[PDB]
């Protein structure tokens, strides 16, 4: 199961 | 900022004239990852040819293979034609039966 | 014997169109098992490999808000890249992703991934201590200093430690009938007539897994990396995968040439000779 990302760039 | 397809061309089996094979077109360290690859049998298109998805190295790469069902015969030439935004004109190259 | 997990996952924008294109490709073991991609009619994470059909409607529902998650994240940063560089619009862009985990013969975790790449080039990666930040340019110090003032690095610490190794676990005993295998080369060697009393040795490996192999001539001890001709190592399009390796001899001398292929999967390494 992959990441869910957080902050963006 | 571009990466200049590298590209193999060659068997899945060794050949043997007469003996149904697979014809792989391997294209790598590309970037970025638009690209057109077609397959060419005398110097025409081959119309099915099977084309792998989106890959990318862990160098950040894209690669792709490209492939084709064919039965070598000592008269024809194959070759893997791509077109890639870091080069001016398409790149043509053929296959040797020997590599 | 280790083990691992990566998702790799990208957004392209061309100057013609209107919004990017999102892939996201999972892998174990190096192996490609899961895939979705925006530009698909249904876009949907799939599964790549037989192993995967059994996960259930839940699984893949799940897994597939999550893509949808990461697209507008990758859309939203593309922009503000864009920015960043003072890059007017009028070009094509790259954003990339790699993320998971390595896991020793124990199957403890033995270092976590989070690397990113804008253009084809790392971007902000980070550190194995999975605390601190590495972001090169003047540029990516931006997106450095939003992410430490977020706490986004105990997050991702948090996902590669706990559902990153426990997922794959998981995968590892789902599929524990092939994802351990390796397939050891066979090879041969070729003799092809070359420039006048000179003739070529190729020294072939074939129907290899995994890819990593080393191929190597000697003339009675001594490794020649006296321009020597290799291949880059590939795909035979069946899993496996082939290498050559090739030198140019005197005629008749071709006895004094041994070709070695090393590979984990042998029992030891292979030696090899021109046979006629």
């Amino acid at each position: 199961k992959g990441p869910a990302n957080f902050a963006t760039m | 900022i571009q990466k200049t397809p590298q590209i193999q061309v060659y068997s899945r089996h060794p050949p043997e004239n007469g003996k149904p094979n697979i014809l792989n077109c391997y294209v790598t360290q590309f970037h970025p990852p638009h690209i057109e690859i077609q397959m060419l049998k005398n110097g025409k298109k081959i119309p099915k040819v099977e084309m792998s998805d989106m890959s990318f190295s862990k160098d950040w790469s894209f690669y792709i293979l490209a492939h084709t069902e064919f039965t070598p015969t000592e008269t024809d030439t194959y070759a893997c034609r791509v077109k890639h935004d870091s080069m001016a004109e398409p790149k043509t190259v053929y296959w040797d039966r020997d590599m | 014997g280790p083990h691992s997990m990566r998702y790799f996952e990208t957004a392209v924008s061309r100057p013609g169109l209107e919004e990017p294109r999102y892939i996201s490709v999972g892998y174990v073991d190096n192996k490609e098992f899961v895939r979705f991609d925006s530009d698909a009619e249904n876009p949907r994470y799939e599964p790549r490999a037989p192993w995967m059909e059994q996960e259930g409607p839940e699984y893949w529902e799940r897994e597939t808000q999550k893509a949808k998650g990461q697209e507008q994240w990758f859309r939203v940063s593309l922009r503000n890249l864009l920015g960043y560089y003072n890059q007017s619009a009028g070009g094509s862009h790259t954003l990339q992703q790699m993320s998971g985990c390595d896991l020793g013969s124990d199957w403890r975790l033995l270092r976590g991934y989070l690397q990113f790449a804008y253009e084809g080039r790392d971007y902000i990666a980070l550190n194995e201590d999975l605390k601190t930040w590495t972001a090169a340019d003047m540029a990516a110090q931006i997106t450095r200093r939003k992410w430490e003032q977020s706490g986004a690095a105990e997050h991702y610490k948090a996902y590669l430690e706990g559902e990153c190794v426990e997922w794959l676990h998981r995968y590892l005993k789902n599929g524990n009938a092939t994802l351990l295998r390796t397939d050891s080369p066979k090879a041969h060697v070729t003799h092809h007539p070359r420039s006048k009393g000179e003739v070529t040795l190729r020294c072939w490996a074939l129907g290899f897994y995994p890819a990593d192999i080393t191929l190597t001539w000697q003339l009675n001890g001594e490794e020649l990396t006296q321009d020597m001709e290799l291949v880059e190592t590939r795909p035979a399009g069946d899993g496996t995968f082939q290498k050559w390796a090739s030198v140019v001899v005197p005629l008749g001398k071709e006895q004094n040439y041994t070709c070695r292929v090393y590979h984990e999967g042998l029992p030891e390494p292979l030696t090899l000779r021109w046979e006629p």
